[PDB]
């Protein structure tokens, strides 16, 4: 039998690294009846033209699994979308190394797909403990009108409902907003000064610009943001000591490809040992029916767990959401982010370096404002 | 005026067969003979894009061995695009007999920027999310038929129910899933009528034992995958020992044809369910043509200029248009839903054309002459059942 691992990557360096990893997988694996083949698909700069290229190359070659690469643009869900659409329901799951979008996790479209990295909402499951550890009896949330933002808000609400907390108020912002100071006006009415918001740099930049003039970044006020707005154009007016979160190994495309190849090497050996081991469908249009090996292949693939790759502790399961990933917390100090906290994906293990609250406060802020004007 | 004169005040629909002319002609005649189907006095016409070259339509029967289709799809796509441009077909109707043919039709529709609806006998796993191409399945999901039977469980208030299977390989998964949806109903003993019994005395004894067991357990019984002869034999065996209504309620969980549902030999008060009519490919073609005409009329009511003239004026040159005529028609088609000849056709997931067939439920009760006869209890559409009386 011939086993081919098609991959859609950008630049010749990624293709060469993938080919080298595929070649080394054959030597690192004891299988002798299974050969490793390397295929490179350049990122076509056309959504319509990608389908024909994928069908005539990936589908025709009958390769096993398709690798997706991050789009060259800073934020564009086009490169992984064609990969997930061309070979979505054809019993050929597609692996995305940097699929951090929270929308593509409900399995409504392109069911046979997996995420090699946790989404932005996934860190929310670790944020609640980060909120639980640092007191934070009452906090205020702001979610933009985005699918990823809505999913993150739902995950945070589910996490908070364990302790029966309504998170005070959650302001429904919108993407592309340039002036949310008036909407933030109702935020000043809330006694709690903890702001938890997960949006793009465009939506966060306006809020950051409006807060400083509103004196909302002073002592006793805590602003919490995600990794998407941690870096980018939103950091121009970000107050110092902003409690942001970052994910370790966030740009190790070669390491992710190597880990995927290592997982596939064992997956192929596991799959080629049972009855009804049908070959992958052949041809772009030659196939006229769904593959016989359907859910069994996906179940076998989503069951491996070993100490492989730089990240290690690969336990991909459930709908395909990564878990137990290293998180680096860096606080902006004079427009410079220095990693001061390390979370092993289970509990916070911050370094000995101290943390200063926004606006020039070294003490731990309190999110309570009593002595209100009772009427 | 200008749009009607340019397009001839007629709407053309393309028909391409990979390997239905009478059905298409009947659909066109039905659409044209009905007033109000299209606005601005638009008449429906059908244009066939066959593999043959350009030429006058000859009324001579030609019998020659057609060669297999070439492996190159570029020539076929170019020919289809040229035919669409020449005929100005708003929608191209495909008849793919395989998933590869359906994918080729979808690719042709995407290249030509026109909506293509492909008729398929059975639904297939579609991975493409392009809204331009749609697939209409002639055969609906079997669970919907069970949804009729479960409708009885949702209308007859028979919490205690039993299932009788004349075959071991019956697809009772749909019926079980439908019954387990509501907690009001309950599932009783399962009756399996094995066909391997050599002696009829043993079968009669087993039937009597099952009837005695289910008399004090469930007042309603549903037959799943029971043939007409098998159901008649079971009813006769039950009536031999005196097991008749209203001691137990008899329901046909499987599809039952009206023609073959003979009144004689059935117990009084028995309940049967069946399709309103035999949904032939002609009925599906007529429903698809009616939906296409309605979508074209809706598009012309807002943008007659774009609806009349397709935006794909070049078979090789593609224009970067944010909203084309094909997308404009596809939006209306996804927003289109009507009660067709083969059933209520609607759009699910913006990519599936689902034709929910109206299931008629009838009860074998007293007729005007006093003999047993099938009285239509009611009709169910989309899972909602309304009694006739």
């Amino acid at each position: 039998k011939i086993v081919n691992i098609g991959a859609v990557l950008s630049t010749r360096k990624h293709e060469q690294m993938f080919r080298e990893a595929v070649n080394q997988a054959n030597k690192r694996h004891g299988s002798w009846k299974i050969q490793l083949n390397a295929t490179s698909v350049t990122h076509k700069p056309n959504a319509i033209q990608m389908a024909l290229s994928v069908c005539e190359d990936l589908i025709s070659s009958q390769v096993y699994a398709i690798l997706v690469s991050h789009p060259p643009t800073p934020n564009d869900h086009f490169t992984p979308t064609p990969v997930s659409y061309t070979a979505g329901f054809y019993r050929i799951p597609v692996l995305g190394l940097t699929t951090r979008m929270s929308i593509y996790s409900d399995k409504s479209i392109h069911l046979s797909f997996l995420r090699t990295v946790p989404p932005y909402s996934h860190q929310s499951s670790v944020w609640f403990e980060m909120m639980r550890v640092y007191s934070w009896n009452h906090i205020i949330l702001l979610v933009s009108d985005d699918h990823e933002g809505r999913a993150a808000q739902k995950r945070l609400e589910t996490l908070l409902e364990e302790r029966e907390s309504k998170a005070e108020k959650v302001l429904q912002f919108d993407p592309g907003t340039k002036n949310v100071t008036a909407l933030l006006m109702e935020a000043k009415e809330l006694e709690a000064r903890v702001i938890i918001l997960s949006a793009s740099e465009d939506d966060a930049a306006t809020v950051y610009r409006a807060a400083a003039m509103l004196n909302m970044t002073g002592s006793g006020y805590v602003w919490l943001v995600g990794e998407r707005e941690i870096s980018g154009n939103a950091l121009r007016y970000a107050p110092d000591g902003i409690l942001g979160l970052q994910l370790i190994n966030g740009k190790n495309e070669s390491a992710h490809i190597s880990d995927a190849v290592g997982v596939v090497a064992q997956a192929v050996h596991e799959l080629l040992e049972k009855e009804n081991i049908t070959d992958p469908p052949r041809g772009c249009v030659g196939n006229t029916n769904i593959w016989k090996t359907g859910p069994l292949f996906k179940r076998v693939l989503m069951s491996s767990k070993y100490a492989d790759g730089v990240t290690g502790r690969v336990e991909f399961n459930e709908d395909g959401d990564r878990k137990f990933a290293n998180y680096s917390i860096m606080n902006l100090q004079n427009r410079k982010l220095v990693q001061v906290g390390i979370y092993n994906g289970t509990h916070v293990i911050p370094n000995d370096r101290k943390i200063i609250w926004p606006g020039g406060e070294t003490e731990k802020p309190r999110g309570y404002q009593m002595s209100t004007r009772l009427k | 005026c200008q749009i009607l004169k340019r397009i001839g005040h007629a709407v053309r629909v393309g028909a391409v067969h990979l390997q239905p002319r009478d059905a298409l002609l009947f659909a066109v005649d039905n659409l044209n003979r009905v007033e109000g189907l299209l606005p601005y006095n638009l008449s429906l016409e059908v244009v066939m894009a066959i593999e043959a070259g350009l030429g006058d339509l000859p009324l001579l029967p030609f019998s020659s061995p057609s060669s297999p289709w070439s492996s190159d799809p570029f020539s076929f796509l170019q020919s289809v695009c040229h035919t669409v441009v020449v005929q100005g077909v708003s929608a191209l109707l495909a008849f793919p007999q395989s998933q590869g043919e359906m994918m080729e039709l979808d690719l042709v529709s995407l290249v030509l920027h026109i909506p293509v609806i492909s008729i398929v006998r059975h639904e297939f796993p579609r991975e493409s999310q392009n809204p331009l191409h749609l697939q209409l399945s002639l055969e609906n999901s079997l669970s919907s038929d069970a949804d009729v039977t479960v409708s009885i469980l949702t209308m007859n208030n028979w919490y205690n129910f039993s299932l009788l299977l004349c075959q071991e390989d019956w697809n009772i998964t749909d019926f079980l899933l439908l019954t387990q949806n509501n907690s009001k109903f309950h599932l009783g003993s399962i009756i399996n009528i094995t066909a391997n019994l050599p002696s009829t005395q043993d079968l009669l004894s087993f039937l009597q034992i099952q009837l005695e067991s289910i008399k004090n357990s469930t007042p309603t019984v549903v037959m799943f995958g029971c043939d007409m002869e098998s159901i008649r034999r079971i009813f006769e065996i039950t009536t031999q020992f005196g097991v008749m209504p209203p001691e137990l309620r008899w329901v046909l969980g499987d599809s039952q044809n009206v023609e073959e549902l003979r009144t004689e030999g059935l117990p009084l008060g028995l309940i049967a369910h069946g399709k309103t009519t035999q949904s032939v490919f002609e009925h599906y073609v007529q429903d698809a043509m009616e939906l296409v005409a309605r979508a074209v009329a809706t598009a012309t009511m807002i943008q007659p200029e774009l609806a009349l003239i397709p935006s794909t004026m070049n078979c090789m040159e593609v224009e970067t248009t944010n909203l084309t005529s094909g997308q404009y028609l596809s939006r209306f088609l996804a927003n289109t839903t009507f009660r067709g000849l083969s059933g209520s056709i609607r759009v699910k997931g913006s990519t599936i054309v689902s034709s929910e067939n109206n299931f008629f439920i009838w009860n074998l009760q007293h007729d005007p002459m006093g003999k047993p006869m099938w009285t239509r209890l009611g009709s169910w559409q989309g899972g909602k059942i309304v009694m006739d009386y």
